[PDB]
């Protein structure tokens, strides 16, 4: 005999960016027009207490 | 240098124009102020940033 | 590994302005040098920006230009470039930068930029103690010039004085290349300069002594019976003062070594071809092109 | 002319039929030949047939090796096909036990009578050979046919099979411990001026530069006692005119993450080789450098 | 799925004769001037460039830089010429006066010894021969120009007599003289001045420098070439800039000779031997 007691593939454990909690750290939108813009600036504005 | 971008991408209104000479010699003396000649199907349309 | 891929995705790491990205997208079919052919290349390598020592070596700088990538770009948008690589012999167009002009029917050759000042006013992307700078794309003869005359003021410099060889200098970095101004920046006598003039030297003792008789007395023979505006201007600069035996079965030897040496010679000068434009434009800034790389 | 030919989608030159499919659908017969997939159609490895005779396919039946051709000066054989294993008895590069074992697998009289003839004329090995490519095929009747290919990669019909190319370990040169990420393969002949042993030194050289002026200036610097051999014979014996004391031609490229070892068997006599698998070929012309 | 095809026009009639005549040509190198779309037939080939008063070097030095087309198809009133591109493969017929074989390399040539003709046009094409022929013919015609003003003596008549014919497989063939009637052309004469100021050069400026070098000799290499210049031997310095300066000039005016570059490699040819399969190259 060279019996062959079966074959083994490998299933991945298939992580998702939303399902993994690292995600709560984030805040994720698509944008579909992202090589398009080049610096994404925000601006503030305080007056003093 | 003006926004050169912005004019050949825009609808723009129709003018029936009155033109000295050719327009290549009307552009060889200053006529225009600031000016652009490109030649071929030049790719500075083909984008936006 | 994967293969070289056709399109090197160059991503500015920095911010950006907008002005800048309108000198960039002016920029597009223009060359630039490559050191690392991967698919998602930093800034850093792209250009000559990497290369400038503190001696700003010309010769060192023609040795390590050739031994980059030529590159083409495309697709100027948001932080991309879509850098495409050559192909051997295919047909797309290019954009020189340099005020070089341009004909037609003749070859193409990268070279490191002249007169490299301010005055100049090259717009050349300014940031974070980086400046892109590219490589000039000059035709043959401009080419062969600068070479011959680097290669004249490598070995003029010889057992020679620190006034004459000065006086050298100031007479031989003026350039007239077609109606134009080009003067040599920063010229030094360096090692790669010196190994290069070690084979030259060497050719023309191999010259010198592979020549037959009559092969070095054809000149004298020609300046007794015909006369010309060539030959006084050569014989002036060669010194003032019935074939004896004939053998052709030697003589046919004798010049297939010539070639040779002659070849050995003027390799060190004439480069590569890397362009040759079968037409252009008429405003001479952009050009159609054969044999990218 | 009109606007919805240049804005159709360009035409798949596979997916559409083939000119017999198209021939036959019109007029709607039946043959015995299938048809409707060609082979070699999307092919760009350039082959070439070519006739040799049994004593020069040995270390051939293993596809990958370098059939340079040569020619002779009498008129009957206007050339020949000779290996690049072949070449290693004129090879001086070629150690004296691996050459004492290849010289006893050519006994047969073609690999001789080439032998007899590559040292007999008044010229040099340069203009006395000419590089093909890398043969990847062999019939093997007695008189047999090989399939050269010129340019292109070295695979087997239907794509399934990378070929490789192999080379013999005294020809194998490399110059640099930090190999490039691509790499080009260049073939030096260069010759020792030595009286009797005008013998050349044979080498595959596999380095990361492609300029042409920047590896003649770092071969010059690697064959210097070959140099002064060369200008040594031609200060005693002068009124003798030598040349091309060295000779280079671009060979082609590989990836050099797959340049590796190996060992050809042929009629059980091993022979340690350096075997590069997603070889191409891109000829050059014999340029020469002194 | 059309290709890059040139449309040559022609502006003549043309017998059914005429085209029968034209249409045995069709695998066949054709050099043109400028890689344009529409062209006429006086633009086609090498009788444009022939010169009453130049000749082989200064056709050979407006030839290497033509494209290289073929002839396609020919039809009514036109004919369609093919640009090749450096990697595919094209038939090449054998139009050269010299046959070819299995492997060799191909290059162009000016025809030496002599198709359509009209009143004042003649149509011609360009030799295509092997490397070494071509290399042999350069350093024929090089040596042959050199006989040039010593050709009154008896000797040196039996002497290009004998440079006057080559010889390659089965193939007996003699050139023209370059010289006609006792005194150059004005082409070879310039090629054979470059030659012979390059050699006087080398032979005056070479010691100087060479003893200039030696100080810095770091090799066991450059001692035995002055040693070998000084066994052979036995002002101002802008003049020397200007020898510098006229030995590259010399040099410069002298690199149609000095080299081919390979355009054909054959892969087979037709039985019969009237043409072949020849990959481009550059």
């Amino acid at each position: 005999f060279e019996a062959i007691f079966g074959t083994f593939c490998n299933r991945l454990e298939w992580v998702y960016f939303l399902t993994s909690g690292l995600a709560a750290a984030a805040h994720a939108i698509k944008f579909h027009d992202l090589n398009k813009l080049t610096t994404g600036k925000m601006l503030f504005h305080v007056q003093v207490p | 240098m003006e926004n050169w971008s912005a004019l050949e991408l825009l609808p723009k209104v129709g003018i029936p124009t009155d033109f000295l000479t050719h327009v290549k010699t009307s552009a060889g003396e200053e006529m225009f102020e600031a000016l652009r000649i490109y030649y071929g199907d030049d790719p500075e349309r083909y984008n936006i940033h | 590994m994967a293969a070289m891929e056709a399109n090197i995705f160059c991503t500015f790491d920095h911010k950006l302005s907008i002005a800048d990205v309108g000198k960039l997208t002016k920029l597009v079919a223009a060359v630039v040098p490559i050191p690392q052919r991967l698919h998602l290349i930093k800034h850093y390598q792209l250009g000559l920006h990497q290369f400038v020592d503190h001696t700003r070596g010309y010769v060192r700088l023609r040795g390590l230009l050739r031994n980059m990538t030529l590159t083409l770009m495309r697709r100027v948008e948001g932080n991309q470039i879509l850098l495409h690589v050559p192909t051997h012999g295919l047909l797309y167009t290019v954009l020189n930068t340099g005020p070089v002009t341009w004909e037609k029917g003749d070859a193409l050759c990268v070279l490191p930029p002249l007169f490299h000042g301010p005055l100049a006013r090259e717009n050349l992307l300014t940031l974070g103690q980086w400046e892109l700078v590219l490589p000039w794309i000059v035709p043959m003869p401009l080419a062969l010039e600068i070479n011959q005359r680097l290669l004249i003021m490598g070995l003029f410099s010889l057992d020679r004085s620190y006034e004459e060889v000065k006086a050298a200098v100031q007479q031989l970095q003026t350039i007239t290349f077609r109606d134009a101004t080009f003067t040599i920046p920063d010229p030094v006598i360096d090692q790669h300069l010196l190994i290069d003039m070690k084979t030259a030297c060497l050719s023309m003792s191999m010259v010198a002594n592979l020549a037959s008789e009559l092969t070095m007395t054809y000149v004298r023979k020609l300046a007794l019976e015909d006369s010309s505006m060539l030959l006084v201007k050569c014989q002036e600069l060669l010194m003032r003062l019935r074939p004896q035996h004939v053998s052709p079965d030697d003589e046919i030897a004798r010049l297939s070594a010539l070639f040779v040496m002659l070849r050995q010679l003027d390799d060190l000068i004439r480069e590569q071809v890397v362009f040759t434009v079968c037409d252009v434009s008429p405003d001479n800034k952009s050009a159609t092109c054969i044999f990218k790389g | 002319m009109d606007a919805r030919a240049v804005a159709k989608r360009p035409r798949d030159p596979a997916d559409e039929d083939n000119e017999l499919v198209t021939a036959l659908k019109a007029k709607r017969e039946v043959n015995t030949i299938s048809v409707r997939y060609l082979y070699h159609a999307d092919h760009q490895a350039l082959t070439a047939r070519f006739f040799v005779p049994e004593g020069l396919v040995e270390f051939e039946a293993q596809p990958g090796a370098l059939l340079i051709r040569m020619e002779t000066g009498c008129d009957s054989p206007r050339h020949l096909y000779i290996s690049l294993y072949l070449l290693g008895i004129r090879a001086s590069n070629v150690s004296a036990s691996t050459r004492c074992l290849l010289e006893s697998v050519y006994t047969a009289s073609a690999a001789r009578a080439a032998l007899q003839w590559l040292d007999l004329g008044p010229h040099l090995l340069h203009r006395r050979l000419e590089t093909l490519g890398c043969v990847k095929t062999v019939s093997l009747g007695i008189t047999s046919l090989l399939t050269c290919v010129m340019r292109g990669y070295l695979y087997n019909t239907l794509k399934t099979e990378v070929f490789a190319l192999m080379i013999p370990k005294d020809m194998y040169l490399t110059w640099e411990e930090t190999r490039g990420r691509l790499q080009y393969v260049y073939l030096i002949i260069v010759y020792d001026y030595d009286g009797p042993e005008t013998r050349p030194g044979i080498y595959v050289l596999t380095s990361s530069i492609a300029h042409w002026q920047t590896l003649v200036d770092v071969a010059r610097g690697k064959f210097a006692r070959e140099r002064c051999s060369f200008v040594n014979r031609r200060i005693t014996r002068p009124r003798q005119i030598p040349l091309c004391t060295g000779v280079i031609q671009k060979l082609g490229w590989c990836l050099a993450d797959d340049i590796h070892t190996s060992f050809l068997v042929h009629k059980e006599l091993k022979l340690s080789v350096v075997r590069l698998d997603n070889f191409s070929v891109e000829l050059g012309d014999f340029r020469e450098f002194v």
